[PDB]
């Protein structure tokens, strides 16, 4: 099924994923498409942080859902 | 705990050699002069460093960090409908924190400042793998900028300085 990843950097990325795909897999697809290293990626659905080891089905992420991507760039 | 960016705090504490750093910084600075004619300007390493660098870029001095932080947080509040979908905390709770002068800036704040000043924010970062020094990211709004990009540099993955075009 298709899902969308709306980046804070302004891109909408379309992905082909299955319910059994892990958040780890999804970040790998984003590296494939966008070149962003997975360890930099934070993924969010409906205001909730997604964890690498969990599946899309765990979060009830359905077809044509939108995820959000933020980068880890904290500095002091 | 429960901070939007909680997942960065520990990995930052683990990472963290004064000599190896010191050497990388000579090389970063050299490649920056040599290829872009940019200079690195040292911002105080308190919690305000991101806003110090922006303040240096925008107002010419890092002592304007409190004004920048304040404006950035007001802007984020006024654009909460957009930015709150990227924050996993209650939005007002997030911004309350981030208003504090020792709270470290992050991606959310850099994006807001790019739009708010109508100036792209270029982030520079040393790589041991190349001597290239193209920005790692350029954040921007949709409006046509009349002023030069705001340029910051990201050191040890934990600190921000000012990148000057002299």
């Amino acid at each position: 099924m298709q899902i969308f990843v709306k980046t804070l950097t302004g891109k909408t990325i379309t992905l082909e994923v299955e319910p059994s795909d892990t958040i780890e897999n999804v970040k790998a697809k984003i590296q494939d498409k966008e070149g962003i290293p997975p360890d930099q990626q934070r993924l969010i659905f409906a205001g909730k942080q997604l964890e690498d080891g969990r599946t899309l089905s765990d979060y009830n992420i359905q077809k044509e859902s939108t995820l959000h991507l933020v980068l880890r760039l904290r500095g002091g | 705990a429960g901070y939007n960016s909680e997942d960065e705090y520990e990995a930052a504490a683990a990472r963290i050699d004064p000599a190896t750093v010191e050497q990388q910084e000579h090389w970063f600075e050299k490649a920056l002069r040599d290829k872009k004619g940019f200079i690195i300007k040292q911002m105080k390493e308190d919690g305000a460093c991101l806003f110090r660098a922006v303040a240096d870029q925008v107002y010419g001095d890092q002592d304007m960090h409190e004004v920048v932080r304040k404006h950035c947080m007001d802007y984020l509040m006024k654009n909460a409908d957009y930015f709150s979908n990227y924050v996993t905390e209650d939005f007002t709770t997030y911004i309350n924190r981030k208003r504090k002068n020792n709270c470290h800036g992050n991606h959310i704040e850099m994006q807001a400042m790019a739009e708010m000043y109508n100036r792209p924010v270029e982030v520079y970062q040393y790589s041991t793998g190349t001597s290239a020094v193209e920005p790692i990211n350029t954040f921007h709004g949709i409006h046509q900028n009349e002023d030069e990009p705001i340029r910051v540099s990201y050191h040890r993955n934990i600190h921000y300085n000012s990148v000057v075009n002299p």
